[PDB]
Formats: C-alpha cells, structure tokens, sequence
C-alpha cells in the first residue's frame, strides 16, 4: 500500500518527461496513471501498465516492471502541464492505492530560487497575546517548495500552516507560512527560523 | 576472500544526522543485494534495510522508515546508510551484508557474509563525576559495598581500602540507565563477625571526570 | 455423497 | 496384464422343479471389463438376460452377475456361456443342482 | 460393530472414440445404492437402493456433476497416463478409483480411502495417514510429488472427514431399516460320493448378509485346510449372499467331519455334522 | 512476523544441542541461521533449511517442517558456545524476520542458582532526592537470569535497570539490577521484594 | 585457474516400455564423481571417486532422492515434448540436461549454467546473466513463458549460488589431494615415413590432467593449420588424458618442424623436433 | 549436489 | 538428426609385450545414444570389459570409454568393433602401437 | 479479518430465514455456520461453505460466492429461534474469524416498538455527589433495540451501560440503560436524551 512519486518534475519543452512510482512489488501490480490539469476532473493516460485509451496521444507511453511503474511523455507540450497519480490495488490490503502526485513543469521561464520575507509578530499582536510569525515565499519557479522551522535549532511541528503555491503576475510561484506562538514560547526561545526549500537547494531567515 | 567493512559509526547526539559506509571486496558489487542489520548491545539482531543490485528500490523496516534511507555506489562499491533525526532507540551496532544470491530484486534470501560491523551510540553526552554512597551492611556471611551512581562516560575502578583488600572483592558491570549516565555498584563479603574490627574504605577512581572518592561504609 | 473435485495425474 | 473369469452358475434360491426361481452366473476376477455372458436354456441363448453394474474388488479384477427368472424342469439343463480377451473359445459352466 | 461406504471409477478409453465408458457404484456397507453409466441414456446418477431417493433433487443433481466431472477428468487423466507410459492411442486401459469412509458404532470417524489404479495395477494412493501417499511405479510419483504441490493430502481429508462421514451417517441413519439389519445364514449339509471309497461333505449357507462369513471343516475336533474347498461368497442377487465349503471325505467316516459357521447375525457358531 | 526462539540452551559436552525456531507456517518460509561469537560478526551456518555452507562441519544440521525450524548441533564442543539466530523473509510483510537467538551454553561447571543481594536506598541518597534499589545477582550458571520488581507484591514496570550476565573469577555468570523510585514510592509500600529466575526457579529477596 | 562441477543427465524414451533409460553422471573439472544409471541394479546414487563416501548416508540417501526426482520428470517431460513435436510412441528420443556452476581460485561464484537439448538439438537453455532463458524453436517458447510464470530463472540461481557452490567448495577441499593436482604432458615425437620424399611427424603427450592441452605444429616458427591433424583429447582411464598431433613433412625437413605443447601443469611451454 | 526439484516442459 | 561416432583405439600406458597393459576404444561424437561397442583378440570377443558412463560434450554427442586389461604380444593385434544406427556395416578399426 | 453479520433478522412461521455473512472475498473462503440457542453451547448446521452434517435437516442449506456467504432455513420451525455465528479462517491473518451473530426470530407475536421511560437523576442522589440517568426500554419485538445518549444534540461515549434485552411476562422483552454523569455535567447541559431504535424504528426522550 506504499506506492510513492516524486513530488515535481520539471522538463524542456519538447523533451521527453517521465515520472515513476515506485513501490514494493509495483511490477507485479496493474499500475494505471491519471493526469489532472487544474479545476478539472482525473483523465485516464495510461492503465494496464503500458496501454493507451483511443484519444491519448502514442507520445504518452507507461511502464512497471519489478519496482518501479513509469509514465514516459515524448516531445513534451505546454498542454502536458498537469498533475499525475500513479494508480494500483493492494491486493493484500483491500484497498486501491493512489500515488503521491507529480506536479509536471514544462517550463517557459529559467529557473528562480524563491525569495523569503519573515516577519516576527508585531508588537500589537504580542499585546493581543498572541505570537505569529509570518514568512512569505515568493518569485519562484517552478512551483515546489517545503517548509520548516526552527526554534532553536531544533524542529517545530504544531502551530505551522502553509498555503499552497499559486501563479503571480509573472508566473513565477508564491506560497506563505505561518507559525503561531504564544508570547512565551516567542521569548522562551533566542531565536526563530524559516527553512524553504526549492530544487534540492534551501534558502532560511 | 568476499570482505565488507563498515565505519561512520561511533558516538552521536539526538536529533542529529549520521551516514554509514561499507567498503566492499571480493565480488562483482554491482550485481548482488546489500543489507543493514542492527543490533541493541546485550540483544538480538534486527533487519534495518536494504537495497537491489542496482539501486531502483529500497526495502526498508517500518521502525526506521522514513527516518532512515539506504543507497549505493556500484562505482564505488559502497553501501550507505542514511539516519536522519538520530534517537537513543538507533544506538545499537550496525552490520553490513551482502545477499548471497544474484540480481534478486528483492531481499529475500540469507545473507552471507556479515561485516564486522560498526557501532552507533547515541546520548546527550557530557563527563560526569559519579555520586558514591555506601551500600551499608545488614544489622554467617556479611557483605557491603559502595553505590556509583550516575557518570559517563566510561568506565569507574573501584578498590577497597586502596587495593588492600581483594578477597571477597566483587565489581559488577555499569547499567546504562534511561538519562544516559551510567551506574555501577562493587561490594565486598567478609565474616559475619569482625565486621567492626578494621577501616572499609572502597576508593572509586573515574579518570574521564577526574574524580576520586574514598567512602567508608558501617553499619545502622 | 461423492467426492466434490477430481485430482489430475 | 489380465486376469481370467471366475465363473459359478447357481440359482437364487434352492431349486425345485416347476416353481419360479432366478439363474444366476456370477463372473468375478477378471480383466479388463469386456467381457461377454448368454445364458442358455438347452443350448439355445436366453434372451431376457440382464447383469450387474461393473464394480472390483480389492485387487482391481471386476466382477458382474447376469441373472434371469426361470422356471426349473428336471430334464431342462441350463448353462452360461462366457467369451473374454483371456478366453480363446468361450468357456460354459452349466448349471448343477447342488453347486 | 462399523459400517463403511466405498464408491468405485472405472474407465475403460475406448479406442477411436473420444468418450471412454465411465461407470460409477456406491455401495454401504454390502447395499448398492447409486448408478452412473456413460452408455445409459439417463446421464444422470440413478437410485439403486429403496432408501436413496428420498433425497431431493438438490442431491441426485450434485451428485451428476460430481461424477460428470469426476468423468471428465478420468478423461483427461487417461491421456496424460498415456503421454506417462509412452503408448499409444489405438488401446484400451482402464482408470479404477475407490473412495470411501468407515464409522463406527457410534457414528465415530474410523477410517479413510482413497486408491487409483491404471490397468489393474496399482498406481497412487491414500496412507493410512491420511496426510500421505504412496506411489507403486515410477509414474505415479511424478502424480504424487504434483499432488503434493497442491495438498491433495489434506483435501481427501476434509471430505473423507467431513462430507463423507455425514452421508455414511445419514444413509445408516434413513435407510436404518435395510443397512443395520443382520441375516443368519440358513445351511444344510450335501452328500456326494464320489468313489467307492471317498466322497464329499459339501457345507452349505444360503441366504446371509452381511457377506462376512466364516466355513470351517473339522475332522476329530482338529482343524482340516486339505481336502477342504471354499467358493468365494455369491450374490444371491436380493442382496443376501450364499456360500459352500466342501471336503473329500473317505466313505464311513462322516461322523467324524464337523462343518463350522461363524456369522455376526448369528449369535452362537454353528455345527453341522452327516 | 513472529518467530521465537529458547532465551537459552544448556547441554552437557559431547552430547546433542537442539535449538528451536518456532513460527506460523514457518515450514513454508525459507528459515537461515547464524552463529555469533561474542565481539564477533554473525557467520551462516545454516541456509534454506538444511543446507551447510562449505565450511560448517557436518554436525550441525538444520531442519524445518510443520510450524518449527530446529537447529541440531550432534556431538557438541566447548568451542559451540555462542548465540544462534535464525532468519525468514515475511512475504507478507516486506520484512526479514530474525528469531530472538538462543545462547546455548555447553557447562563445564555443575549449575548453581544465583546468590541474590538486595539494598535499601541508602539515607544518604533518600537525602539526595532520589531511591535506588540495588539488587545483585552473583554466582550462578549458566549466565541466564530475569529480574522482577514487585512492590507490594504488584509488579514493577518502569524505573527498572539490569544489566547483561557477564562471567566471575569462578567463571559463574553475575549481574545486577537496579530500581530508580522516588523517597515516596519507597516509604509508600510496606515491603519491596527482588525476584530472579534462573533455570525456571525463582530466587527472592 | 577457477574449478568447476557439471552434471550431465540423459534421458532416451524407450518405445513400447514405459520408463526410459536414465543416465546422471557427475564430475568435478575432469574426474568423475558420481554416477547414477536407471538399469543398474543399485538404483541409488553410486560413489564413482575416492573421495566421496565420506559424505555419510543422509548424503547418499537424498542425492538419490533428488535424481529419481530428476529423472520422473524427464519421463513425463519426455511424453510433453512428444506432443509439442506430433511425434509417435514408436519412437526413440533424447532429452540432455547439463547444470553446474563454475568457482574461482578464491571459492568465489562464477557462472551459473543449465542446458536442456531434445534429441541432440538445442532446446531451452539458461542465459549467463541468470535471469534470461532462449527458446531454441519454436516449442520451446511455449515452455519457455511457462518458467517465466513460476520465476524458474530466480530459483535456477538459488541453486546454482547456494548448495551447487557449496557443493564444489566442500569437495575441493575433501578431495584436496585429489582434485588440485596438475600433471605435466609426458612427451614423444613420432616418425613414420610414408612416401620417398614425404614423412609424418607425429607429437604425442600422455599423461596430463586436466584434460585442457594444446598442440600446434609450426614450420619455421610460422603456424601451420594446413597439413595438421589433430585427434581429440583421449582419456588413459585413469584420469589422466592423452592426444597427439601428427603432420606430413617433407623429407629433409624434419629440423625445420617444431611441435609446441602448451598444459596448465607445466611452467612453461614445450617444444619438441626431430 | 544435485539439485532439489526439476521443471517439467 | 543423427551423428556417427568417431572412434579411437589405443593402450593406457606406452605399451610393451608381456607387461600388464589395458586397452582402450574411445567412442564420441554420436548420436543418438544407442551404441555397441566390443573390443577384439584376433578378431575374437574380449569378454572382461567394463565402459564409462554415458556422458556428452558441448554438442551432445555423446562419448564411451570401453576398457578392459591386456598384456599385448607382438603376434596378438587388437581391434575395437562399433555397430552404430549411422553406421550400416559395423566398423573396425584396429589397435597400432604408434598411433 | 472482518466478517460480518446482520444483528437480527425476524421471518414469519414457516416462511425462509436467510442470514447473510459479508466479507471481503469470503466466497473465496470456506465458510462455517454455529447455531447456539440460550445458555448452550454452539451447534455446527453448516460447514464449508453448503455441506450438512448428519443430524443437520435439509431445511437449513449454506451457500458462499462472491463477497457474501448466506445461511438459508426453509420451512422456519419455532426451534429454529437462537443465534447465529459464521466462521471463516483468515488464512492471511493466523485467525479464526466469527461473525458478528444474528439472533433469528420466529414472531409468535406481531412486532412492537419499544416505550421508553427516561428517569433524571434523583434529589437525594445529587447530594451524594452523582448523577445517574436511568432509561427503561420494554415492551418491544423482536428483542433487538439500540440505545443511544445524546446530551444537546451532542453525543455520549463513556457513562453509558445497557443491559442485555430479556423477556417481560406477555413474551415481549425489555432492557434498560444507564448514563452515569457528575452532578456538574447533569447541569453543565440543558437537555439530555435516550436514543432507542428499534426494528428501523427510533424512539426518544
């Protein structure tokens, strides 16, 4: 029932893309593949491992085999930016297992590492007793980025949220994230930090 | 003549990242299976993970998934464990194994041979003189001795009336207890009578502290 | 009541 | 390999002249099943003749019983005729009174 | 005492012909009660006892597919033994298959089998076990060790333990009338010379069931397997069974032989003397 | 998942070891076993149920039928002395699954039960804040023994520390156990007693 | 150099009887083993080298278990091919089977082999990678898928880097004496004239294990592939090989002809001239 | 060592 | 298909009259497997003869090893006799001592 | 591992009782089936699937297919009045499954909906600091109800307990429940409720 994708990828036009699920056993499973574009429903790509339906295009073309199931797109298209869920059923689980999802790039710009703005909570929200730190990420592409904090040098879990990315005006991506603290936990601690990461590389604050 | 040889081991701290390496020698690397198998000192052996012969998936146990990733380098011929956000649970010796038969694309035969291994322990560490207090006799056979508590690292000697005295000397080992100091109790029997006639002083001696404590036990 | 399957050699 | 018939011709119940009884020929210890039986009243083939289901015994030789109603005479001989793979010419037991 | 059920396969290839001729018996203990036949035109398992077909037809039709099948694989199965043995398709063998289960007095569960036999011969069959076989040739083997891929060991169990038994039970039970009974042997004693000096002392017992019988000749009290000839147990065709054990006998000395019966509807064993 | 094995084995010299390795149908999993000496690696010497490597000698056998893997060692040597673990794979889990090893001892001394010395948490240590039972276990073998706290004759879960048995002067075996409480738990129960078992008889204190 | 072990397992259907003869033989790089032959009286795995029967009788006894296995399956392999071929039961065909495993100077694996050939022709065969099988025609694919069903390609492997291994290690060392020795080509040149103007040369070398050996006739130091002739390497029976390698020569030149004889015994090369 | 099992064509 | 057999007949050790010698025919590269092979006295049949075992080479053809003890004369000349499926008349090909 | 069952199913004299057994693939598993009548023990009236034992009357027949085994009795006798338990073994589980039960009702009666009687905690009872709701269900058939507690439209796990249903005088039956709360919750809500459903049927208070 682990069956896992990469979160993103990223491709030149015209080149060819591919996306792999992996998963134990994966090739001894009939792995299917959805494509998303936004605001619409799931389409069918490829199902059976390596079938096409009648309308996909014979530049989408599937894969698995042992570990590893594979959605291969030749001579990428603009139109081919969308998300993609590898599909199985566990047998030994009774349960049908989505893949993570891939969010497809073809890219018309370079490459922008994000730019990251925190701001620690102003001191009428601290005399409100309540403590915000808000971090805004900004001026990147393509749109994949996570986020971490630390409150002195070690990890933050609860109090964290993070929007989702979206397209500006320059169709670079931005995303926020906020850390709620109490005024104490805001003095308790010397100092904290926002960690975005983007494109293995990680830039912090 | 088919050698593995482990290192990147040693003492960490919480939290921390830590990468394991195993050297190999004597077989064509790039066409077998490798695997990690720890072991809790004083415990059995556990399966950690483990990876095909080139590298396309990653058979991981469910008590470090997630935390730890395992890869190689047929280039190298180099097996690599990956543990991320280290914990007191992970401080154990890790072997390294190579899976006897070939291109299995999955872990499911016996692995020989194993590695001499490499050791991981982690702790919040930092040197710690230990607190002795006596371990007073009851008010036939009589024994006492004297109580160290609490010190890291490794090892304290204890001797009575300065190495005076060796018969019915007893030293038992060091638990490693929960906080990560250890603890080490040593008596001593002598006759039931007697026990007022001569000074008992046990002389505990933690050279990492540099710390030495003579206590005298007696009874009620 | 006979047998509810058959063995093949 | 192949087994010979056993052959024994009797009546179902002890014989007495003028009264219905039953002729039996017992066939048992054979193989393999083709087998062919008639029974005869004075050497001519008596035609209202059925047998047995083929079932075998412990080592697997068959074994079938052909019977008819008859009514017994003193001067009327009854026998059975037997032909098998095992048999060259077929083999006739006639019936005995006492046997 | 026990009670048992044995059903018994036979099919015979016929050379030419695509179906061979499948017949299938069941007995209790010494009472037929089922038919199958492939040249009957019924194609259907028939009733052969008075107290069978009281079962409905939820049973008479399971019943013709389980030998319909149990047919359709002796077919196959007489191919495969022929691909085993290296023959060819102008011949004619034989496929025997017995399988039954023994209760006891008290419904009990006793015994297991099962036995296969390709041209008279034994081929594979059930241990006492039940959790094993054994193979008479080379060829069964290559059946046997297939067998015990699938755990053909374990799953006559579960019906000689299981569905098996219940019909033995059920059967004994409705039909309590024809199958518990007991029938004495009714006998007399046959006198033929044969020479001026010997003649025979023919032993009869007509008229018993079950076909459990023990003759003995004795001359003097001492036990006489010489001179002494035993036909094996007839049919009388009514269900009950008849039997005669004979001795040559040296004239004037009749007096001396006695014929011993031993029957379990009997209650003490009989003597009979001239 | 589950395969367990004996804690320990005991046999005379010269006499036939036998170590099981019992688990559900684990007749019809491929069952390993490994010898460790102590300090050094596990070495295989039995694989796929019954078969020695090359250099195992021919007296140690391996078996697996029904629901237990057995491990024969026939005509046993001092140098036998070490632990013995054995190895399945769980198709049904993706998990390689070790027994919990077996330290088969092959005495040379007679077996002597374990003298058991209990402490009271010291006035000086009571004064500290803290209570620490002391429970030694000396001059038993073979080196195999389990510790039970019971306070009021109810178990002891927590706060309980024992060590490893490691080998005397007189090569018994001696280990200690130790119960951190507070003054209060102390003073809170009207007795405490230490109980160790070896060799299926318990000693108490 | 490495070592090796090989099998060697023959099969020929025997028309009109139902098992054919069986022959398995064993051999450590060239010295026999192991022997096993379907008419013979033993039907057990019999020793045939000295160093052997000290494997006890649990040896003995399942190493005969494993090739009856072998052999029932080549029975009912035998009649299965008989029907991809539409072939007869009044014929007589092969089925050969070679598996072993070759190790280093080091006990390390090397290579993994298994061959099946039908009636001297290649039939199926186990890649080198382990994991790959080639259909020779067009039959054998429909084996060949029915392997890749039950992944015949992993347990091949499981065998031939586990006990086969294992095996050939633990008999190089307990037959050490035996099996690494080296015997150096006993040498001899051969002079028989056959015309007025021509002779032949010829080069013996008897006594050599292992049975690797290479003779190469050179006229002038320039190799001579033309008037050679070469028989194929003889065993002596005693484990030891012979072979010889003639050549015709003009007469007058036996001085210019030089025989050069190259074994793994030997430090270094040979050269013999009349 | 022979090998354990066969496989049939 | 079908191979005929190559057949080579020789002594195991350099052979001298009178000394205890044996007497090899090395039959190979046949097929099928049926084979006879006897080894000759003066044209006459030794009867003490054991062979090898039936092995093949890369090609399947099989190969035979028929040995027997000998202690050879210089009037005693050997032959080894092979009836084979490819062969029609069986071949002899007869023991030199230099070949 | 989940095997379930209908709670109760209630048929005229003499008409078809059917209880089914759902499972995730158990027509692929062999099915059991225990009638266990009050105070003894279960009796077997179907095994593997459709097989009768010997005492068993061919009224009662089995059935299993697809993902739903069914125990059908014909000709329903008042005898035929007791549980039902169907048995399975998860052969991917080391477990032998039961059903939920299913009480089969042979209605002598025709079928009646419970009256419920709601008690607020007494006077005297609340200064004895508790607070104990008492629900009286009676005078319903089959006897099969479900109670639940609902405290202003919110509703309430612990506290609660309900007695097994059991025959009144008139051959209808009865049960009660209790929702045992602190004097302080009993005043921390305006209204509390008894949710009894009975037969598809609610009642409340």
């Amino acid at each position: 029932s682990v069956s896992t994708q990469p979160p993103s990828v990223s491709v030149a036009p015209g080149q060819t893309a591919r996306i792999t699920c992996g998963g134990n056993n994966i090739g001894s499973k009939s792995v299917h593949w959805y494509r998303q574009k936004p605001g619409q429903a799931p389409v069918l790509v490829v199902y059976d491992n390596n079938a096409r339906p009648s309308g996909i295009p014979e530049r989408i073309s599937g894969s698995n085999f042992a570990n590893t199931a594979t959605l291969t797109i030749s001579r990428v298209e603009a139109g081919d930016e969308a998300d993609y869920y590898c599909h199985v059923w566990d047998s030994s689980s009774d349960h049908v297992v989505f893949g993570g999802g891939t969010k497809l790039t073809v890219l018309g710009q370079p490459k922008a590492a994000p730019s990251v703005t925190l701001f620690p909570p102003s001191s009428e929200e601290l005399q409100a007793n309540k403590a915000t730190l808000v971090c805004l990420i900004s001026d990147f592409y393509p749109g994949a980025v996570t986020v971490a904090w630390k409150a002195d040098s070690s990890p933050v879990k609860a109090g964290v949220e993070t929007t989702t990315p979206s397209k500006q005006s320059n169709n670079k991506y931005a995303a926020s994230s906020y850390l709620s603290l109490t005024p104490e936990q805001w003095k308790s601690h010397r100092s904290y930090s926002c960690q975005v990461t983007h494109e293995g590389s990680t830039v912090e604050k | 003549q088919v050698q593995l040889q482990e290192s990147g081991g040693g003492v960490v701290q919480p939290g921390g990242s830590l990468r394991l390496s195993c050297a190999a020698s004597g077989f064509n690397f790039s066409n077998y299976g490798m695997h990690w198998v720890r072991q809790t000192p004083g415990k059995g052996l556990e399966w950690v993970a483990s990876i095909p012969y080139d590298g396309s998936h990653q058979w991981h146990a469910d008590s470090v998934k997630g935390r730890f990733t395992i890869s190689r380098d047929n280039s190298k011929n180099t097996l690599y464990l990956q543990i991320n956000s280290l914990r007191p649970e992970d401080t154990a010796m890790y072997y390294c194994s190579k899976a006897r038969i070939s291109y299995l694309s999955a872990p499911a035969w016996w692995f020989d041979p194993w590695g001499q291994g490499t050791l991981v322990t982690v702790s919040s560490a930092s040197t710690k003189g230990p607190s002795v207090f006596p371990l007073a006799p009851s008010s036939g056979t009589a024994a006492l001795g004297c109580l160290v508590k609490d010190y890291f690292p490794e090892p304290v000697t204890v001797s009575w009336n300065s190495g005076a005295l060796t018969s019915g000397v007893h030293t038992f080992p060091a638990v490693l207890q929960s906080s990560g100091l250890y603890s080490l109790s040593s008596v001593v029997t002598v006759p039931s009578s007697s026990l007022g006639t001569q000074t008992y002083i046990c002389n505990v001696n933690h050279k990492p502290s540099n710390t030495k404590v003579d206590k005298r036990v007696e009874p009620k | 009541v006979t047998e509810h399957d058959t063995l093949l050699y | 390999i192949q087994r010979t018939p056993k052959i024994q011709v009797y009546s179902r119940h002890p014989a007495e002249n003028g009264k219905s009884n039953f002729l039996n020929c017992y066939v048992s210890g054979f193989h393999p099943s083709d087998i062919e039986v008639d029974l005869l009243k004075n050497g001519e083939r008596i035609e209202k003749v059925e047998h047995s289901d083929l079932s075998f015994s412990k080592d697997w030789s068959f074994y079938l019983l052909y019977y008819t109603e008859f009514t017994p005479t003193e001067k009327d001989e009854y026998a059975c005729r037997v032909n098998h793979v095992t048999l060259s010419q077929p083999k006739i037991v006639k019936w005995d009174r006492d046997m | 005492g026990s009670h048992s059920m044995r059903y018994f396969f036979t099919s015979v290839s016929r050379p030419g012909r695509g179906e061979p001729r499948f017949i299938a018996v069941g007995y209790v203990d010494d009472t037929q009660f089922v038919r199958f036949d492939s040249d009957a035109a019924s194609q259907k398992m028939e009733p052969r006892a008075p107290w069978i077909e009281q079962e409905g037809p939820e049973y008479w039709d399971q019943e013709t597919r389980n030998m319909k099948a149990h047919s359709q694989t002796d077919r196959a199965n007489l191919g495969t033994l022929r691909g085993y043995y290296n023959q060819s398709e102008d011949g004619s063998h034989t496929i025997q298959i017995m399988y039954g289960c023994d209760v006891g007095p008290d419904g009990r569960f006793l015994r297991g089998y099962r036995q296969d036999a390709y041209d008279g011969k034994d081929y594979i069959a059930l241990n006492e076990d039940l959790r094993s076989w054994t193979a008479a040739d080379m060829a069964a083997q290559i059946t046997k060790r297939k067998w015990e891929a699938v755990h053909a060991a374990e799953q006559r169990r579960v019906y000689l333990e299981g569905r098996c038994v219940d019909g033995l039970r059920r059967y004994l039970e409705n039909g309590k009338e024809t199958l518990q009974r007991t029938d004495p042997p009714k006998t007399h004693m046959t006198h033929h010379p044969i020479s001026d000096h010997e003649a025979t002392l023919r032993c009869w017992a007509l008229g018993f069931y079950p076909a459990e019988i023990t003759l003995t000749w004795q001359r003097d009290g001492e036990d006489q397997t010489q001179d002494t000839e035993l036909v094996e147990t007839r049919p009388a065709g009514d269900g009950t069974f008849q039997k005669w054990a004979a001795v040559v006998v040296p004239s004037g000395e009749e007096q001396r032989y006695t014929c011993h019966v031993q029957h379990e509807g009997l209650p003490k064993p009989l003597t009979l003397r001239w």
